[PDB]
RNA sequence: CCCAAUGUGAUUUUAAUAGCUUCUUAGGAGA
RNA sequence: UCUCCUAAGAAGCUAUUAAAAUCACAU
């Protein structure tokens, strides 16, 4: 409505103008153009003020919106590792240990000796070879351990005959020999 | 300038080497750093033209992993 | 003649077939080492023995052994005292054979004592040639581990036979004194007893007994009621405390009847409390020590009880099993299903632990029990497989896939057009004084596990704890400038959100997803969780990648989120007080620009008299650092928490950084691995620790050679009782004088004026003291290391300056020169000029070798290289005009390439200042 | 300038300049100096818009020149690394390095790393007699600017060959490419 | 693929503040 | 009526501060 007032003042005063008519009412004009220009512009720069907050609100709502969206889908990924990892704990060998022990509590470096079913063994030269793993089966741990496989740095397998003082320059070392508790 | 342009052909020929996979062979990319390495720390120019024919030896024994008569125009 | 009938005299009674070890009746002359404390002097030093005429035993069949007859002569009234007192000890075992006589010398009578069997050396020898160790002056401990069989005459003709780095197989040479120095400390319990039943009063120390154990000098002594005596102990077991870890003495309490001939005890494997162990160990050879230990450090009154208590614990904790230390876990029930989580954890310093808020039942979990349980390690090690990794010492727990990941470094890459351009100005020409030694160096798969097995040069240091518990003290005067305390999650300031957030975190985001997941009360009920329980953590190892003289890899510590947004809760509000302050020793955030280079130089220089400057090196730093000094820096951090923290909450604190970056699980090569101490470098308190750990070296040097000088050769009457003073508050007082650390922090601060940042140091001190010995020198910093931080510093890295007006030959790796600018003159810092050519040649990242793309690269390397232009050395100020004189050609070639790729120009032609040299030299002039 | 407003600026000074040179009246050049004042203002603002104008394309200009030229940097780097070696071989001009170039363009390449000890073991392949008549000579094998003596040699089916039958008229009889085994001489 | 802590400089963009300039409106004073 | 001024609205320029991004350097 201030545009409104503002655009006829001009119209107004332009009639005038354009005749010449008369300075005692031309500034009687000018003075209405001035002052509904003067409201015209509070109101224009108020609008052009809010439409720049819009952009700031919703911006802003935009980015509440993404960061709720990403905690919900980083939280189903921790509860999927954990409720998986607790697939892989064996409850049979897991529970002697800790019924056990004098407070329901034990180390934690015990866990992995007394209780995995796997071990591997990284082997940097062949007279460590010959001292932890000679033969197909070795102890271990207080445990005895029969080899399933054996691969070289570059993850190619390797057969135990290949293992001898006369060909271990042809070989990759360190080997990783992987092994099944009796 | 020999010295210094020997140890800067080392750095792009080591660049060309692990391009062509190089690194997916755990014996040899050991020996390829370890003549790259020696040629830098190197003070006779002697030695570091040594060390470099070892090194340019290991590309040229990849038959068909450069177009070689294409590269020396 | 008549020396023949006071030999036969002095072989006496006994069985024996001496020799004199000099002239036939007048003494002999020799030096020696003394704990003192007397009106006239105090210390422990080196002193000339001129009261003994010595003998020594032939065997049966005519050869030379170790056993003197030591023969001395006195007033009658002293002779009378010592032979009453030693008629009350006579029946000991742990006492010397005397023998009390008259005899004539100079035509009269003159009461001698003769002290039978001693051996050439006493334990204060040994105590010495240990703790005020230097490689050119070795003959005292030479002669010692040749004379008890340690190694043949033949080992030190080898190279570095001492260094603990280069001859790795030293400690094993030391490790044979082992027993003869735990006999040592059995027959003082049995002496202290004697003293005790016998009504006896009086100081015992470490001269006063020899390398067999037996004790003697009883004329010092007074009696008292027959069940009352009192031995007094202090300066003897707190100046022997660093020998008993370095000879390893309690290896023996690990076998069956503790006989080194029989085998060790099999421990049960289940058990983690060693409580009735420690007791046990403690009133076998520390009974009479007088101060209450408590083998748990939960139950400590403050800090200095901590570390009293600390210190006892990395003794006792060596002979105790490996698998028994690290995280205790318990197996919990969520929503039925079961859980196995942390619930506690078995520290060698600290002792046991357990969590306060441990729930055994719940029905869910919210998003931050979601990270207590991904941190911990507890789920991630009870998964994983079983491994043995030969290529390591190191204790590995676990591996978390089937196969082993080795990671390889890449070369740099080469910018072709930037080497044109400097070989076509005349540079890397034959003979040059400039030439390129910074290079990018490629790492084959073996590296990551090559560089992770140095943390075998961290080795269990027990300290003095008399001398620990005073430099602390004068420590803590260097950080009274500075305010801190806790604040709230509202006020926590992050430098960069885009970077790692540890495992298993990286798996599913950056930094900046966990700081946007969490709001400010997810994250303060966080903090508030672990000023009650322990949270264990992962930590990765990373290669770098970056420019270096050096061949050998570099990794750093990528520690895990809930680790580092705890403790800059914790400790931010202090460290960003130490970087907004100026004028302090501690330099953390002076910039170099606007004059700020020349006005910390001038801070040092202060008000010294004869002033000398010098500098050194640390070697193996963050891999050698005991536990003992990296848990100081943190209590000394932690005093500022006085308003908010109680004493309960400043102790989970302490275990919680314990737990997460002293000893902890190490992420390396997809396997797990058990870090036996040291700095984890990306630890959020990294160069701040390191700087207390810096004064505190530096510090305990000022305490040794002031301690160690002959305190009748001193000339100023200051000095003797500022020296007489600190051996009462070391070792007599046991209770801070306030008085007295302000009193040797004031004379410190003017003779020895530091500079410090990080493990990078500048002293400014007066030389006419140094070199009588009133205040530390680079000998006094050997000796530290090598007893304190298990290294030896070679002389050869460290330098010293002569005259002020050139500067220090280095700090934070540049150079200085004084230069006129304007009216008067300033001093400069400048870069090594083959550090700012190797930077343009090669690059991280081929895109980097298009310089239109990257000319405020070049901008910023020229900010640098601006000193160099004043420089006398024509070679080194020609890289400055290089530099302009490229930005030049690649602001032609960018409009070039521009206009003939869109056919019109930029209108921004404002490059044009880059090339010409007032915009540098304004980053050198005070005014901003 | 371009600015329409300018003209009117122009002629507005230009009349207010024309005022107080004649000496006309101070209300006068008044009313010259605020019909400037508002003409100066609008040019003014038509300006303001021209340097908002000319920033916003030049920043849109640079943009695309480091988006297209830093993937054109990227897309290429293979081709571009081995035309910089193959540059870079040639300006050393090492008689060694040459040597074992000029051999690979016939294909005379080695299947091992070529060894610096003395008394250490080298195979190359050989192509073709006219190959084998240049870089041999008797027991010896001359490669890399170093002498070599040849231990054995063997044909294609993996047959040892004897030094006495690799000769131009018995040439084609034999199983090319031939694998020569040296050892480095000194 | 992985890619720490701490401090400093340069460059770019945006926002705000302060001042200046012009126009207009209103009031007062002066001539 | 003119002039000056005091306040408000609008446009033009300048300085400074704050934040973000990028490059470089040191422990
Ligand atoms: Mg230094
Ligand atoms: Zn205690
Ligand atoms: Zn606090």
């Amino acid at each position: 409505p201030s545009y409104a007032a503002f655009a006829t003042a001009q119209e107004a005063y332009e009639q005038a103008v354009a005749n010449g008519d008369s300075e005692v009412v031309l500034k009687k004009l000018k003075k209405s153009l001035n002052v509904a220009k003067s409201e015209f512009d509070r109101d224009a720069a108020m609008q052009r003020k809010l439409e720049k907050m819009a952009d700031q609100a919703m911006t802003q709502m935009y980015k509440q919106a993404r960061s709720e969206d990403k905690r919900a889908k980083v939280t189903s990924a921790m509860q999927t590792m954990l409720f998986t990892m607790l697939r892989k704990l064996d409850n049979d060998a897991l529970n002697n240990i800790i019924n056990n022990a004098r407070d329901g509590c034990v180390p934690l470096n015990i866990i992995p000796l007394t209780t995995a079913a796997k071990l591997m063994v990284v082997i940097p030269d062949y007279n460590t070879y010959k001292n932890t793993c000679d033969g197909t089966t070795f102890t271990y741990a207080s445990a005895l351990w029969e080899i399933q496989q054996v691969v070289d740095a570059d993850s190619k397998i390797v057969q135990l005959s290949e293992i001898s003082m006369d060909n271990s320059p042809n070989l990759a070392w360190p080997l990783i020999v992987t092994a099944l508790r009796a | 300038s020999k010295m210094s342009d020997v140890k800067c052909t080392s750095v792009v020929l080591l660049s060309v080497l692990q391009q062509l996979r190089v690194e997916s062979s755990s014996k040899l990319w050991a020996q390829c750093v370890q003549l790259h390495n020696d040629i830098l720390l190197a003070k006779d120019t002697t030695e570091a033209f040594e060390k470099m024919v070892s090194l340019l030896s290991v590309l040229l024994s990849m038959q068909g992993a450069v177009d070689i008569n294409k590269l020396c125009e | 003649a008549d020396a023949q009938s006071f030999l036969n005299r002095v072989c006496g009674v006994s069985a024996a077939r001496l020799t004199p070890c000099g002239t036939g009746t007048s003494t002999d002359v020799v030096y020696r080492a003394f704990d003192i404390y007397n009106d006239k002097v105090a210390g422990f030093a080196k002193f000339l023995k001129t009261n003994c005429c010595r003998f020594q035993e032939k065997d049966e069949d005519d050869n030379l052994i170790d056993s003197y007859f030591v023969v001395k002569r006195h007033t009658f009234s002293n002779y009378q005292h010592e032979e009453t007192i030693y008629n009350l000890l006579k029946d000991c075992p742990a006492v010397a054979k005397h023998d009390f006589f008259k005899f004539r010398i100079d035509g009269d009578m003159v009461p001698h004592i003769s002290r039978q069997r001693l051996t050439k050396y006493t334990m204060a020898d040994l105590v010495y040639a240990l703790r005020h160790f230097d490689e050119g002056n070795c003959d005292t401990l030479k002669e010692i581990l040749v004379t008890y069989n340690c190694c043949d005459d033949d080992y030190f003709n080898k190279k570095d036979w001492y260094d603990f780095v280069e001859n790795p197989d030293i400690l094993r040479v030391y490790a044979n004194l082992g027993e003869r120095v735990r006999q040592a400390l059995l027959k003082t319990v049995q002496f202290c007893d004697a003293m005790r039943n016998a009504g006896i009063v009086g100081v015992l120390t470490l001269d006063n007994q020899d390398l067999n154990g037996n004790w003697y000098d009883f004329g010092d002594f007074i009696q008292t009621t027959p069940g009352s005596g009192v031995p007094v102990v202090d300066s003897y077991y707190s100046l022997l405390m660093p020998i008993l870890t370095l000879t390893r003495a309690l290896t023996a309490e690990s076998h069956v009847d503790t006989d080194l001939t029989k085998p060790y005890i099999k421990w049960d494997l289940l058990k983690y409390d060693f409580t009735e162990e420690r007791l046990k160990l403690f009133d076998r050879y520390f009974k009479y020590w007088d101060q209450t230990y408590h083998p748990n450090c939960v139950n400590c009154l403050d800090d200095r009880c901590i570390l009293h208590c600390a210190n006892f614990n990395v003794l006792f904790s060596t002979v105790f099993p490996p698998t028994s230390f690290g995280p205790l876990v318990r197996k919990i029930f969520v929503d039925g299903v079961p859980f196995v989580v942390s619930t506690g954890y078995h520290f060698r310093e600290l002792g046991v632990v357990h969590n306060q808020d441990v729930n055994l039942h719940s029905s869910r979990l919210s998003f931050k029990e979601l990270l207590v349980y991904a941190a911990d390690p507890a789920m991630h090690a009870a998964s994983g497989n079983l491994l043995l990794d030969k290529r390591t010492t190191c204790f590995s727990v676990a591996a978390l896939t089937n196969n082993v990941a080795f990671q390889t470094v890449k070369p740099g890459n080469f910018n072709k057009d930037f080497y044109d351009f400097a070989v076509s100005k005349g540079f890397f020409k034959e003979g040059s004084s400039v030439e390129l030694k910074h290079f990018f160096f490629a790492q084959d798969g073996n590296a990551a596990i090559s560089d992770y097995d140095y943390y075998r040069y961290n080795l269990p240091t027990m300290c003095d704890i008399r001398q620990l518990l005073f430099v602390v003290e004068v420590v803590d005067k260097y950080f009274d400038c500075y305010d801190g305390g806790c604040i709230n999650a509202n006020q926590v300031i992050v430098n960069n959100l885009d970077k790692s957030a540890g495992f298993p975190f990286n798996k599913w985001g950056k930094a900046r997803l966990y700081y946007d997941s969490m709001s400010y009360e997810d994250q303060d009920a966080l903090f508030a969780y672990t000023k009650r329980n322990v949270i264990p953590t992962i930590t990765q190892m990373n290669l770098k990648y970056a420019i270096s003289a050096k061949n050998r890899a570099r990794t750093v510590a990528g520690v895990s989120i809930c680790s580092t947004m705890t403790n800059r809760q914790f400790h931010q509000k202090l460290l960003k007080s130490i970087a907004a302050t100026r004028g302090a020793t501690v330099v953390i955030g002076t910039s170099k620009f606007y004059g700020g280079w020349h006005n910390m130089l001038k801070t040092v220089y202060s008000d010294v008299e004869n002033p000398h400057l010098m500098g050194w090196d640390y070697p193996k730093c963050d891999r050698a650092m005991p536990n003992m000094l990296r848990i100081m820096a943190s209590l000394v951090l932690a005093r500022k928490h006085t308003t908010c923290c109680s004493l309960s909450h400043r102790f989970y604190r302490l275990a919680n950084e314990c737990a997460q970056v002293l000893s902890e699980m190490v992420m390396c090569g997809g396997s797990l691995y058990v870090k036996p101490g040291g700095t984890s470098s990306g630890d959020a308190t990294t160069a701040y620790a390191n700087s207390v750990f810096n004064i505190c070296q530096a510090v305990t040097a000022n305490v040794n050679a002031l301690l160690s000088t002959d305190g009748n050769k001193i000339a100023d009457k200051y000095v003797r009782n500022l020296q007489h003073r600190l051996y009462e508050c070391l070792y007599r007082n046991r209770d801070v004088d306030t008085d007295f650390v302000n009193e040797f922090y004031a004379y410190l601060r003017k003779h020895f004026s530091m500079m410090i940042l990080s493990d990078d140091a500048v002293v400014c001190f007066n030389s006419t003291y140094a070199s009588q010995g009133l205040v530390a020198s680079i000998k006094n910093f050997k000796s530290v290391l090598y007893y304190q931080n298990n290294v030896f510093m070679s002389e050869a890295k460290c330098w010293t300056e002569t005259d002020l007006t050139k500067g220090p030959h280095e700090f934070c790796s540049q150079h200085t020169m004084l230069v006129k600018q304007g009216d008067d003159y300033v001093y400069l810092p400048y870069p090594d000029p083959s550090r700012i050519l190797g930077a343009g040649c090669f690059v991280d990242d081929i895109v980097k070798t298009d310089g239109t793309l990257m000319i405020e690269r070049f901008v910023s390397l020229a900010i640098d290289a601006y000193p160099l232009t004043k420089h006398p050395n024509q070679e080194y100020a020609d890289v400055f005009h290089l530099y302009l004189q490229y930005i030049r050609k690649l602001h032609d070639e960018l409009t070039g390439h521009m206009l003939d790729m869109y056919s019109v120009m930029l209108t921004n032609d404002n490059t044009s200042r880059y090339w010409e040299p007032e915009f540098y030299e304004a980053m050198y002039t005070p005014h901003t």
